[PDB]
């Protein structure tokens, strides 16, 4: 477990969850708020 | 005043082929000068 | 001999050799040479240069505490 | 009315320009029967098309003889024009979260210095330890202004790598 | 040919003349260093410019170096 | 010595304590430097009596009723006949130019060749014919006064620049305007000087 | 070995290569790596260099004013500048074929000649030449004076005639002499002969060097320069409707100031511009004899430069040592004066366009197009050559013991700082433009072109608003009556120049939109990351962390070897020619976007420019592909236009661009490995081996190797946007 936690600990996999994350949040932000460009509240 | 009719085909074939003739010939007897 | 030529070793230092890959930089004294030569000071160094060395000889004006 | 241009709502171009999509997209849709998904995914395409064309009006965005949105950049002219939110709440947001990312990463490279081979921790990342600093930096600009105060977020000219003149 | 210049930072440990593809370097004996060895460059005529023995050098910077200049047969490596 | 201050609790300055018109000030630490604070009092006090002249004219030529201040150079712009209360002098324009420039010259050359620090910020002797200067006292306390009226001077003519930058009216209009409507009409009614009011 | 040809360098000459022909060319004219030589013969080889390059120069505009009157059309031109097209010179190529020979005869020639895109015809016109013998007489005494000049060169090259070293050191003469002899009475000169001759000219009076001492520039005749009445001169302009060939609509004014354009020739007034060259040279005259010669009055260089020290260490000790800084090192200087020189052509360049100088200039689309570019061109060349020689002057001559603690040891210190700023302002730059760019391609390309970031140029549309352009609106200065700067000058150049900024027609303020806006950044980013290279290279010259001793290595040198990691291309003379290819970036930026919004221009569609320089599929498609279209079909099996050269040579750059790739790809290690394959071969072949070589053929240096590949790639790159923009801006214009 550890030593596979040690793995998941490296830097490219932290970078894709990373990627994977901001991704899915801000492609979620897009569909739910399709297409806005200025800031209206 | 104004050049002569034949001045085109004469002055361009001598500075297009006389005279770098003469003067790759001459560099070349620069290049190669030994003492 | 009286004391010792150099600092005291393991004794951090500060090299102020301007030419040197670590000029203002922080390295570990292992060991003072004792009979004369022109750099006695060793001083090995916790980042490596470009050649990959982390070890330098260096004299006694050009080493300073760390500040 | 700045620099000459005139309010999407009020400008012709932009209605020519969301006609010519509406009709190009019903000629799309025009192929497909109403039964099938096509039918469907062409018709939420147009809907997506009207909302943003609708949007885009009554939200002080102007455009200029092509019927394409203009963005003015200057603050004050565009806080008089209502303008801000094209770019000054964006810029200042991003701002915000740039200033998130170097204090999450000033935070990991101070913090996993004091301790035996730093390069081990900098290519195997602490996790629990990256995500405490990635929950505490919400506060960014008030520890980086602090830090300016008490003078540790700068290095003084005596302690720094430097190239021989 | 070139220059090639020894300075006293050296420590005597032969890696330059290891290095060296042309017989260069030599060792002559010294006492500003703990191992009383003193790079030398008796034959700097035949020297190229490869610079093998600044990749050996372990000190920092460099105890010796090559400047290049006025190219010879010798010093460009021709076999014609 | 010191004659008050701009903030109470402000940091005191170890090099402006033998100051006169010592109000610490200072916050950007200028002048720092001895020779760079003398030539900025000898500055100062220049400064302070064109101020105090400039004022003196705008005040004069408005309690008066003899026209604006700013229309006062306005006889200029093509040819006419200027006035100094009712005076009517029949001077052109590049002969009052041409002797200003050179009365000003050598009265510059002259305070230049001073060459006496002491007489640069204040030189005394035929500057000063009543001689109340003697009193070291009164010198101090005059010294004080001068550079207060002064700093007004300053602060008032600035005033006058900007107001009549902003609004066209004059001095005494706007004195009346603020006294019959302040709250209704002040600086922040021009919508030049506040971008947004 | 040791043969003659490098005279200049005993160590080249004893190379038995083919390397010792190479570096005996590109050292040719750098005396001072040349064996045993002094200061004073450095100065005198650099004397008689410049008299050489003037003369040179001057034989130049002779040949080019010989060849404009010789198989030319100057006098047809004059006669109709709108219509029929400058001549440059004649064609005489055996190897042409008949449809080739027929389809160049234009301009009502009798053979093939070139269409000029000089402008010297434009010029010739403006200053008052008319007649082929006013040409050929000029083309002859500039081809006297450029053999005078040749032959004053070789004078004092010759002994007894050498000027001494304080002579060349005399900083404080030749300042003066130059800001008040060089620029002041010669641009008196010039205006006094604009005033004689080109005025009247403009006005249909023929004033020639035989009538010369006889009619009077100005009726009045000189009497109000004296009485002091100098508003005289300008009572009578001439009118709108004035011909320039012609006396129709004339006047009675020689200096004035008449902001605008002339409206028939849509060109700068000649009074205007004697006018102000006349205020120029007075300028320059009252401030050319301000620095301190032999006489009592002047100014010492090293005075003002040692006392002008901020107080309280802002600057340390100052500009303090900066005289001997100057003096001692040539390459100061000639940094100096290529980047004041680099600057002036990009002004100019800037300002010829916005402002044409020459009648019937504006009219001529491809010479402005070609003017413009050649100007920007040379421009950013002499910004990069400036930038080299003060990285020469770092590495060769400059010693910290002498300036120390001034402004050129301070910015050595804290050289860092600078680069990683111009490194993150590049950084920053190319970033964003790059993402707005790739964001509006991808929004157009989803077919919802309103979804894209038009960030509107508010800043330069605000500068036009406050300059007079009404089309943006606003209520700035020049635009609304109430402002001082409208109510000063009402009367003077406010009317006219008002007009020519309004209108929409010409050059001058165009409109501004966010494509305009983009491509400017993109201006930005390249002028930066440029100086950012040529900043790292100048500063970290004498050394860096890499090498410390990089000042004992010379300028140019190739590497220090694989050690230390790799160390190749460590050299300023490497940084430079890395700025070669960035500088040749931002100009092929700053003249596709001209040349783009310059031909929308003509085309009258403007609005085309306007939502298609937004994203980059416009620019490739709208601007390099539509417009491309004339320009390959000017030889097809189908026959052949005019265009045919300008295709031809659109290839040929396209191949010397491929052979820069060539040279700059590929390394010294393969080539030199198959050259000795080559010299084996030979070597050991019967028929063959009898011949030899006298020098040892080799690979070229990895210097040299650059170099090569930035000339063919330089060479490659002006050819083809030579072709590109002549063929599009003539192929459908005139
Ligand atoms: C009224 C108060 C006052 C003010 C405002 C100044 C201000 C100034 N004086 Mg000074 N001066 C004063 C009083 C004053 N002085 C007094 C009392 C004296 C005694 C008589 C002098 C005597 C004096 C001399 C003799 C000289 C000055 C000079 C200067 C200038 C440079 C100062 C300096 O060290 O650089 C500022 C401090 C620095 C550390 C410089 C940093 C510069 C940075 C690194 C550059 C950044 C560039 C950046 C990339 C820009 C980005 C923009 C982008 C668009 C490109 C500065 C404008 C010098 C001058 O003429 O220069 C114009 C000069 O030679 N002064
Ligand atoms: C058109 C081709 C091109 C491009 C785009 C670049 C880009 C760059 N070069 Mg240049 N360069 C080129 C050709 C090019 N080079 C050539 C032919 C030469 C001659 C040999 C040089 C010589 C040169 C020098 C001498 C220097 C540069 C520098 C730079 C940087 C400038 C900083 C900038 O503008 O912000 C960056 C802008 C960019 C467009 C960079 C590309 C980044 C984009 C956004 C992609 C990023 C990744 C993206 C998210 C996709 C991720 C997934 C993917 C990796 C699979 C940048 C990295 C300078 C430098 O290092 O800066 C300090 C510098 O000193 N270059
Ligand atoms: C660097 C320049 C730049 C800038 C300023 C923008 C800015 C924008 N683009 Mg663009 N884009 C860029 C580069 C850029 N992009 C590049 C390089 C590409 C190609 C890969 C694209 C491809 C692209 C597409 C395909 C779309 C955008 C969209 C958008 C919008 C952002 C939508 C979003 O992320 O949800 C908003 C998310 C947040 C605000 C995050 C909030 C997170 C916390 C709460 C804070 C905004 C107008 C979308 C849009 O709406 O069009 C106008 C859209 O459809 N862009
Ligand atoms: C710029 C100088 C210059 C000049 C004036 C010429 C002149 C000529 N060349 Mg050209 N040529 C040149 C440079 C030049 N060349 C260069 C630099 C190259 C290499 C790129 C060539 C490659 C070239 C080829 C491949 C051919 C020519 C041919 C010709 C001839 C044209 C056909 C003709 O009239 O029959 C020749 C008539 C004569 C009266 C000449 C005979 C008298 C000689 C000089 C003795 C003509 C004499 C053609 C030719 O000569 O055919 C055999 C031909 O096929 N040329
Ligand atoms: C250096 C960059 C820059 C530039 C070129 C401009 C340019 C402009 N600003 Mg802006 N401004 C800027 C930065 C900049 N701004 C910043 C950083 C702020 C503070 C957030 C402001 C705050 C500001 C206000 C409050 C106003 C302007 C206004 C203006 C306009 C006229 C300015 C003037 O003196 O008259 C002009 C379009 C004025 C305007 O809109 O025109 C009347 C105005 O009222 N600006
Ligand atoms: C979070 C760490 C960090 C921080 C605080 C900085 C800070 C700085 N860098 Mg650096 N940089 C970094 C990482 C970092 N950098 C990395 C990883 C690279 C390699 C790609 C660079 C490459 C780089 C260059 C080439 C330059 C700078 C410059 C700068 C300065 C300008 C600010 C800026 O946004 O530049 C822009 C910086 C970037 C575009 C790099 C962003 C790299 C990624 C996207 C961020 C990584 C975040 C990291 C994963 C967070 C870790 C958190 C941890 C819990 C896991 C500033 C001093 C500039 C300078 O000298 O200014 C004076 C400059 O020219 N940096
Ligand atoms: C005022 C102008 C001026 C002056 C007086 C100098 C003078 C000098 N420079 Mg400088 N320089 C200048 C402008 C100037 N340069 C410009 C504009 C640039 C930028 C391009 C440079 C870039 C530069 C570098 C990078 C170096 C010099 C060097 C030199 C020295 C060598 C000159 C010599 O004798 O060798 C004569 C040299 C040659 C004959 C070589 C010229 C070869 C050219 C490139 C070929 C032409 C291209 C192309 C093939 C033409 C045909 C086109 C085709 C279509 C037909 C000398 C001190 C060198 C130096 O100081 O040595 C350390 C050096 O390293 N200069
Ligand atoms: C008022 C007198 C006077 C005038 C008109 C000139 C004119 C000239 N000198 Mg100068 N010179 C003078 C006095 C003068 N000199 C004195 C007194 C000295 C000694 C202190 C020198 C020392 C000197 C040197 C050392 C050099 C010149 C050069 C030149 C030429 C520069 C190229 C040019 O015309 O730029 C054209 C400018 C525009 C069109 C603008 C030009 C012909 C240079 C030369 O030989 O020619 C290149 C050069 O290297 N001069
Ligand atoms: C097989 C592919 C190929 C290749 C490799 C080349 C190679 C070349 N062509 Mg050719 N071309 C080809 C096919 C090809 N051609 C074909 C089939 C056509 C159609 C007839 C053309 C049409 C063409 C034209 C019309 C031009 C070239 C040019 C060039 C040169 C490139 C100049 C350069 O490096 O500047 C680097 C590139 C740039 C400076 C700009 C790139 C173009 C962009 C899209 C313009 C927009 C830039 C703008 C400022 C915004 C971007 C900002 C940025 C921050 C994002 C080079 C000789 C140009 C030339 O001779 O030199 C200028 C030129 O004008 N070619
Ligand atoms: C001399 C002067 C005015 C002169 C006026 C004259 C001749 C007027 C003449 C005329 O009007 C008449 C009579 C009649 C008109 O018809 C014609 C004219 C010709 C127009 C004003 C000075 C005016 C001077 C002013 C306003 C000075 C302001 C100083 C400031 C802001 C100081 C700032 C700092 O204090 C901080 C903020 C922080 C500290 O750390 C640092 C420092 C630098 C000390
Ligand atoms: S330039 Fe060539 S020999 Fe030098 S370090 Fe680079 S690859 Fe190696």
């Amino acid at each position: 477990m550890k030593d596979f936690t040690t793995y998941l600990s490296t830097a490219p996999v932290v970078g894709l969850g990373w990627a994977i994350f901001t991704s899915g949040l801000l492609i979620e932000i897009n569909r739910f708020f399709p297409d806005p460009l200025v800031f209206s509240f | 005043f104004v050049p002569p009719a034949w001045a085109p085909s004469l002055f361009v074939p001598l500075t297009g082929l006389v005279l770098p003739a003469i003067g790759m010939a001459w560099a070349f007897t620069y290049i190669q000068k030994e003492k | 001999k009286k004391k010792e030529v150099g600092p005291k070793r393991g004794s951090l230092v500060k090299v102020l050799r301007p030419e040197s890959y670590w000029y203002n930089q922080v390295g570990k004294v292992v060991s003072v040479d004792q009979s004369g030569i022109r750099y006695p000071v060793v001083v090995r160094f916790e980042n490596q240069n470009y050649a990959g060395v982390s070890t330098n000889n260096y004299a006694l004006d050009e080493v300073t505490d760390p500040p | 009315d700045v620099a000459g241009l005139t309010p999407c709502s009020e400008s012709k171009a932009y209605n020519k320009l969301e006609r010519k999509e509406l009709k190009t997209l019903e000629k799309r849709l025009k192929k497909y029967e109403p039964g099938s998904a096509p039918y469907l995914a062409l018709q939420a395409t147009k809907e997506r098309t009207q909302n943003r064309f609708k949007n885009y009006a009554k939200a002080g965005l102007l455009c200029g003889n092509d019927g394409l949105p203009h963005l003015i950049s200057d603050p004050g002219l565009a806080l008089r024009f209502n303008h801000a939110g094209e770019v000054f709440i964006p810029t200042f947001g991003f701002l915000y979260v740039a200033g998130y990312i170097g204090h999450v990463g000033r935070q990991y490279i101070i913090k996993s210095k004091e301790d035996a081979k730093p390069t081990d921790k900098e290519i195997i990342l602490d996790v629990p330890l990256a995500l405490q600093l990635a929950f505490q930096g919400w506060a960014w600009p008030l520890a980086a202004i602090q830090e300016l105060r008490n003078g540790s977020l700068l290095e003084k000219d005596e302690n720094i790598t430097v190239s021989p003149r | 040919a070139h220059v090639v210049k020894i300075y006293d930072t050296c420590i005597g440990c032969t890696q330059c003349v290891r290095a060296c593809p042309l017989d260069v370097l030599e060792m002559v004996p010294w006492d500003g260093c703990k191992a009383a060895q003193m790079a030398s460059s008796p034959r700097t005529e035949d020297c190229v410019g490869c610079k093998r023995c600044e990749t050996a050098c372990p000190t920092d910077f460099l105890s010796v170096r090559v400047y290049l200049g006025n190219e010879s047969t010798r010093s460009l490596g021709l076999a014609y | 010595q010191r004659a008050g201050n701009f903030a109470p609790g402000s940091e005191p300055k170890e090099y402006l304590n033998d100051l006169p018109g010592n109000f610490n000030f200072d916050p950007l630490e200028l002048g720092k430097e001895k020779g760079t604070l003398q030539r900025y009092r000898e500055a100062e006090l220049i400064h302070c009596r064109w101020a105090m002249l400039g004022a003196a004219g705008c005040l004069a030529v408005e309690v008066l009723g003899l026209g604006n201040w700013y229309d006062a150079p306005l006889w200029a712009v093509t040819g006419d006949k200027p006035t100094w209360f009712g005076i009517e002098v029949p001077f052109d324009i590049a002969t009052i130019l041409g002797v200003e420039v050179v009365a000003m010259a050598v009265a510059e050359g002259l305070r230049n060749d001073n060459q006496d620090m002491e007489k640069r910020l204040y030189p005394g002797g035929a500057f000063d014919p009543l001689g109340f200067s003697k009193d070291p006292k009164s010198f101090e306390d005059k010294k004080l006064k001068e550079l207060k009226n002064g700093r007004l001077a300053m602060v008032a003519c600035l005033g006058f620049a900007g107001q009549h930058a902003a609004t066209g009216k004059p001095i005494l209009e706007a004195l009346g305007d603020h006294l019959s409507s302040p709250f209704f009409n002040n600086f922040a009614t021009n919508g030049v000087s506040v971008p947004g009011v | 070995a040791t043969k003659l040809f490098p005279k200049f360098s005993q160590g080249l000459a004893q190379d038995p290569s083919t390397r010792r022909i190479w570096y005996g060319l590109a050292t040719a004219h750098d005396f001072e790596s040349h064996d045993g030589m002094t200061e004073e013969n450095l100065y005198q080889k650099i004397f008689a260099s410049h008299f050489g390059q003037l003369a040179i120069i001057f034989l130049w505009t002779s040949g080019n004013l010989f060849h404009v009157a010789w198989q030319g059309n100057f006098e047809q031109w004059v006669t109709d500048p709108i219509h029929v097209r400058p001549i440059a010179h004649a064609i005489w190529d055996p190897h042409f074929g008949q449809p080739a020979v027929e389809a160049f005869t234009r301009g009502g020639a009798s053979g093939p000649v070139n269409i000029a895109t000089s402008g010297v015809y434009q010029w010739w016109y403006t200053i008052g030449l008319r007649s082929n013998q006013e040409l050929y007489v000029s083309s002859v005494f500039l081809a006297l004076v450029s053999a005078v000049f040749l032959f004053a060169g070789w004078l004092h090259l010759q002994p007894n005639f050498q000027p001494s070293l304080s002579w060349f050191k005399d900083a404080e003469s030749r300042l003066n002499h130059h800001l008040s002899g060089l620029f002041g009475v010669s641009s008196l000169a010039w205006t006094g002969h604009l005033v004689h001759v080109a005025i009247p000219e403009s006005r249909g009076q023929h004033v020639g060097w035989d009538n010369f001492l006889s009619v009077l520039p100005h009726p009045q005749g000189l009497t109000p320069f004296w009485s002091g009445n100098w508003a005289a001169y300008a009572q009578n302009p001439d009118t709108a409707s004035h011909a320039f060939g012609t006396a129709d609509g004339s006047g009675t004014a020689i200096l004035t100031f008449l902001g605008g354009f002339h409206p028939q020739t849509q060109s700068l007034w000649l009074s205007d511009m004697a006018h102000h060259h006349l205020a120029i040279a007075v300028l320059f005259i009252v401030a050319g004899h301000m620095y301190r010669t032999n006489f009592g009055i002047g100014h010492r260089l090293e005075a003002i430069l040692e006392a002008h020290t901020p107080p309280a260490g802002g600057l340390g000790a100052g500009h303090k040592g900066l005289f001997h800084t100057v003096n001692n090192s040539l390459h100061f200087q000639l940094g100096l004066a290529l980047a004041s020189v680099g600057t002036i052509t990009s002004l100019v360049a800037q300002h010829m366009y916005s402002l044409p100088p020459y009648a019937y200039l504006a009219v001529d689309f491809t010479t402005q197009a070609s003017l413009y570019t050649h100007h920007q061109y040379i421009a950013g060349f002499i910004m990069c050559g400036a930038f080299a020689h003060g990285a020469i002057f770092f590495i060769r001559d400059y010693d910290p013991e002498q300036n120390k603690g001034n402004v050129l040891a301070r910015v050595l210190d804290h050289k860092e700082a600078i680069i990683s700023h111009l490194s993150w302002v590049s950084l920053f730059l190319g970033f964003h433009t790059l993402g707005l760019y790739v964001h509006n391609d991808v929004v157009q390309a989803f077919g919802t072109p309103e979804k894209q970031i038009l960030i509107e140029p508010v800043f330069a549309q605000w500068i036009q608003a406050a300059q007079g352009k009404s089309l943006y609106g606003f209520d700035l200065l020049l635009a609304s009556s109430s402002s001082s700067a409208y109510s000063a000058g009402q009367s003077l150049w406010l009317p006219g120049w008002l007009e020519a900024i309004n209108n929409n027609q010409n050059s001058l303020f165009l409109t501004i939109g966010p494509g305009d806006f983009l491509v400017h950044h993109a201006i930005a980013l390249g002028l930066h990351t440029t100086t950012l290279i040529l900043v790292k290279g100048a500063l970290d010259a004498r050394g860096s962390k890499l090498m410390p001793d990089k000042k004992d290595f010379g300028y140019s040198f190739p590497c220090d070897g694989p050690g230390r990691g790799g160390t190749c291309d460590i050299s300023a003379y490497d940084a430079f020619y890395l700025a070669v290819f960035w500088m040749l970036n931002t100009i092929g930026w700053v003249t596709f976007y001209w040349h783009w919004k310059h031909l929308t221009l003509w085309q009258g569609n403007v609005s085309q420019f306007d939502e298609s320089s937004t994203y980059l599929m416009g620019w490739l498609r709208d601007y390099l592909w539509l417009n491309s279209s004339q320009l390959i079909n000017g030889y097809n099996p189908f026959g052949m236009n005019s265009l045919s050269v300008w295709a031809w040579t659109f290839l040929f750059g396209h191949l010397v661009y491929a052979t820069g790739f060539m040279f700059l790809i590929s390394w010294r290690g393969y080539w030199q490995e198959l050259i000795e394959t080559l010299v084996w071969a030979h070597e050991k072949t019967p028929l063959a081996n009898l011949v030899y070589w006298k020098d040892k053929p080799v690979a070229l240096s990895i210097v040299q190797a650059r170099l090569v590949g930035l000339a063919h790639f330089s060479v490659g790159y002006i050819f083809t946007y030579a072709a590109f923009l002549i063929a599009s801006t003539s192929g459908r214009f005139g």
